[PDB]
């Protein structure tokens, strides 16, 4: 069978859109670094940043893992 | 066919024989370009 | 793409050298600017 | 280069608004005492 | 079909792609006077605004070109902006004519930079602060870039005037599909038009300005 | 000059050469620069009346193209 | 490693001593100092100025104007032009001459003298976030 | 059928788009961390910027997941 | 069959190239936090640049979808 | 036909280096942004350098469009 | 057997979103550069941040080489 | 007959290395506005700088640009 | 056969992962250079955190080499 | 024949890692822009860390244009 085939390949691109979480989570947690580097009295707020601004990265690149597993497994 | 001396040459005379000398050296290089892409088709 | 029939180009190259350095130029050769006074 | 730069003022006429306003809500029982202690007397010929 | 608006043009058998290469300069008229018409004025001041601009980062003998690079950003942005018109065939599109503006103001800049001058043309491949163990590297791109840099520039003009205009074409022929239909949606297939031709106006002069200044920028780099 | 003549024969009267057509476009010129732009406080349609007949132009030569996308046959 | 040096006009809070760190309001935008930070040198706009001693505890002046200097030697020098302790500063004469402020703008309409109101408009505003 | 087949690669494909709005957040709440260390009393000002240049970026990229899910499920 | 197939692979392959427009507006929106939290004067001034700069990358995320479109119907 | 059909699939893939593009008109636009609140008195000087960066990365999108027409049209 | 050529492709593109962890770690270790250049006595807490973002990107990167091992063997 | 079909999908992957020159371009010409703004007075040898990060980033998008037509073309 | 092509495609797929380990580096000696000029007093330091980012990002790209080279000479 | 086709879709898409190469040049010779327009005075040893960074950046670019003459040429 072809689909077989051709959900194999539909899965293993998707999974690419992995690739835009993985650069956007370093630019949080980078700009974490250089944020706090310089006013290192709001560590418990500019935190609270790094972990909203994470959530919504991440959320953007599970969605192509979702995908991956909807188009693999369930149709 | 005068002026094409003087209203035509003559203000383009500095330019054309010692500014853009090396133009035409270049000018020489695109006509071959083009023959030749025009040769192949 | 029409811009590779090359059996055009000759009617394209030489109308531009006619214009980007011998009319455009002669016209720009007309403007001047002359030094201001005392 | 901030905005009263490109309006004309120096630093020094931004110093002495910033000063002023920090005086101006000082408490009364300090603001008699600290607007004489730094208050102008000096003139321009 | 789609490509239509690029095909060389011709009425009644007659090629009329010289009388459209021919008039941009007819647009520039000139007078000897001192004090002129408001044509003139505002255009004699833009090609002074303009060959200040391109002009003043150049020696003595780059400026000899003053009369080259000022006649050549005033000849590309004509043709761009006389592109614009309806139905208009534009010669910039044309990858013929721009590698002919192309090729000879490049080769022309690089042999004043290998007949003269050429022990200094020699230290550009090698930059300045250069350690050498892997010079043999860095010699295919200081040449192979030069090898290129004429393609580069007819090409850059050539694929952004002809991408420029077959956009405008399509997102034209949307709102001519969505016309019949739900029309609250034409006028914002339209307004989006509007924006677009507003785009291409600026990239019109754009893509004139760059062109001219990548010819200043290699001259400046041999003179 | 025309607008007051009335003949046939004007088509041939005038001077179809070379240097003939010529004049009459270098003389159409200047009766038209002089009318719209070369006057001071002169506007912006000395220019907008040319690009309408630039387009007319670009039509003209374009039709041979644009008459296979008509919407209808008649 | 510190050597804070922080001075009113006429009042000096800290000379040459070894605090940890302070949070300074500079024009462009505020930074917090601990020793051995990059060299430096600012001028101040209305703000605090929080300043941990070694122990931990803060301290916390309502500076106005001024001039921090973080030097190679980890040696700082804050001044300010008028530096009060916040338990001298009132809530409501802020909120009030902010309002006299903003309300004496919109009847302004010279680039200068608008330009003086603005001033004390952030000074203001400044204010009534520091108090509470 | 090679027809269905190649419907799995083009959802497959199409939504790699999503690695730009994963990399597009983390430049938003990466430099309001950072324009938020600066100037802390803007803290409300700031955070309707991330809000809407957030959005922005995430519009562009649903719009792969709604394409993704158009040569997938519609045609 | 393979003919209108392979416009699938290469429609939806055609429309990745807005997630550079999905990273140009993060960058756009996330320098307007940074540039504004450093002049907060010029708000009006910035945000213009911004709506400049966020135009500007649909006018190359349309690129795309044109020849998303040409290939999928004007083949 | 399977070479009129790889036509689409090379055509649909040529297109995403307009990606990059895209991508470096944002940091242009962005950069102009930041540049422009620190020093908003060479307003004229940074537009004119927000020009030549935008014109010469946009360039490079154009050059994946070229061949994206050179194979879809031209072979 | 177009199945088991299919995941060959499948599984060497899934490990393609790799380079995205490998580009948001340069960010995390160029921005400990940045923010210790400033304030050099935050080296302690500034290496506990250089390291969650390192081990929350490189977690992404690590989730497109588990489909990548999914497809290859584990199908 | 797929020895031609082939040349038409590998210069088409070829070409979109380009997309790695839009987004360094932008860098430099987003750097050569920040920098600019900060130092105004070294015009000459920031803009010399740019022109060869300009001419050095361009210079590896037409390598992918010449072995997308050294497949297409030559072998 | 159709494995022998297919292992070139999923090998060549894979070293894209590269791309990430090329923005990376140049990530770090980005700022390599920005935070020794700004405290030049931190020359072997700060280059002690440039050789960290250097190998710790081409660690991520060796990771798709390997993968490579593992569909194309292993299996 | 299947090997002289596939061949050319490897060598074709293992020449994308140069995109990697491509912003790492532009962010060197960005950031070099950044780093003189601060710290002048340093002219000679920064252009020696752009030179290291553009010739580690580029090298990972060469390793993936070795690979694509690799499965073309070598075997
Ligand atoms: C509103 O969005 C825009 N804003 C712009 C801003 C500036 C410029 Br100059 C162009 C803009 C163009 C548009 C859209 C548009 C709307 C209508 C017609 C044409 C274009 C758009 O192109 C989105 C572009 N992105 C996503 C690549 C689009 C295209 C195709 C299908 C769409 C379907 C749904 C939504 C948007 C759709």
């Amino acid at each position: 069978d072809i689909d077989t085939a051709a959900k194999f390949i539909g899965a293993g691109a998707a999974t690419v859109g992995v690739a835009g979480s993985g650069a956007g989570i370093g630019t949080v947690f980078g700009s974490l670094i250089i944020g706090y580097a310089r006013n290192p009295s709001l560590k418990q707020q500019l935190f609270s940043y790094a972990i909203l601004g994470f959530a919504l990265s991440e959320a953007m690149g599970l969605f192509c893992l979702m995908v991956a597993f909807l188009i693999l497994f369930a149709m | 066919l005068q002026s094409i001396i003087k209203n035509i040459w003559i203000p383009m005379k500095p330019y054309y024989t010692k500014v853009y000398q090396e133009i035409w050296i270049g000018m020489g290089l695109m006509g071959f370009i083009v023959y030749k892409i025009r040769a192949a088709d | 793409m029409p811009q590779l029939n090359t059996t055009v180009w000759p009617t394209m190259i030489t109308p531009m050298l006619l214009t980007l350095f011998l009319i455009t130029q002669l016209k720009m050769l007309n403007t001047n600017y002359h030094l201001p006074p005392s | 280069v901030a905005y009263w730069r490109q309006a004309g003022l120096s630093y020094i006429r931004y110093s002495q608004i910033c000063a002023k306003a920090v005086r101006d809500a000082l408490k009364t029982e300090f603001k008699a005492n600290a607007e004489k202690t730094s208050g102008s007397n000096v003139k321009i010929v | 079909n789609l490509f239509a608006s690029f095909i060389a043009p011709t009425i009644l058998g007659l090629p009329a792609a010289v009388l459209i290469i021919l008039f941009p300069p007819l647009l520039i008229p000139t007078s000897k006077y001192l004090i002129n018409n408001r044509l003139i004025t505002t255009q004699q001041w833009l090609i002074k605004l303009t060959s200040k601009q391109m002009m003043t980062m150049h020696n003595t003998k780059g400026r000899t070109w003053s009369l080259m690079l000022v006649s050549l950003i005033i000849f590309i942005a004509t043709t761009n902006l006389l592109g614009l018109l309806p139905h208009s065939f534009t010669p910039t599109t044309q990858l013929s004519m721009n590698l002919a503006m192309a090729i000879p103001l490049w080769a022309g800049t690089v042999i004043m930079g290998f007949r003269s001058k050429i022990k200094n043309a020699l230290a550009h491949f090698l930059p300045q602060g250069t350690p050498t163990p892997l010079i043999p590297m860095l010699v295919i791109i200081e040449t192979i870039s030069l090898l290129i840099q004429p393609m580069a520039l007819a090409v850059r003009l050539t694929a952004n005037i002809t991408a420029g205009h077959l956009l405008m074409h399509l997102i034209g022929s949307a709102t001519l599909a969505m016309s019949t239909i739900n029309l609250p949606s034409t006028l914002i297939i339209f307004t989006i038009l509007i924006l677009l031709t507003i785009l291409e106006i600026a990239v019109a002069l754009i893509q004139a300005y760059v062109f001219t200044l990548l010819v200043s920028l290699y001259l400046h780099d041999n003179t | 000059e025309v607008k007051l003549g009335e003949l046939p024969s004007w088509i041939l009267m005038r001077d179809f050469s070379p240097s003939g057509i010529f004049g009459a476009f270098q003389r159409g010129y200047y009766r038209y620069y002089n009318k719209y732009i070369n006057v001071k406080k002169g506007s912006i349609s000395g220019i907008t009346m040319v690009l309408a007949c630039y387009v007319l132009f670009s039509y003209s030569f374009s039709y041979k193209h644009l008459k296979h996308e008509r919407l209808r046959k008649y | 490693q510190m050597s804070f040096t922080f001075a009113s006009p006429t009042q000096v809070f800290f000379n040459g001593a070894n605090v940890r760190q302070v949070d300074v309001p500079t024009l462009t935008g505020a930074f917090g100092i601990l020793a051995a930070h990059v060299p430096t040198l600012q001028v101040l706009r209305p703000g605090l100025v929080v300043v941990h001693a070694e122990d931990g505890t803060t301290s916390k002046y309502f500076v106005s104007s001024g001039s921090i200097a973080v030097n190679a030697d980890s040696s700082v020098q804050l001044l300010a032009e008028e530096a009060v302790t916040l338990d001298m500063l009132d809530l409501g004469a802020a909120k009030a001459n902010l309002e006299k402020a903003q309300a004496e703008l919109v009847g302004t309409a010279d680039e200068a003298t608008r330009a003086e109101i603005q001033i004390r408009i952030e000074a203001n505003e400044a204010l009534v976030k520091a108090l509470e």
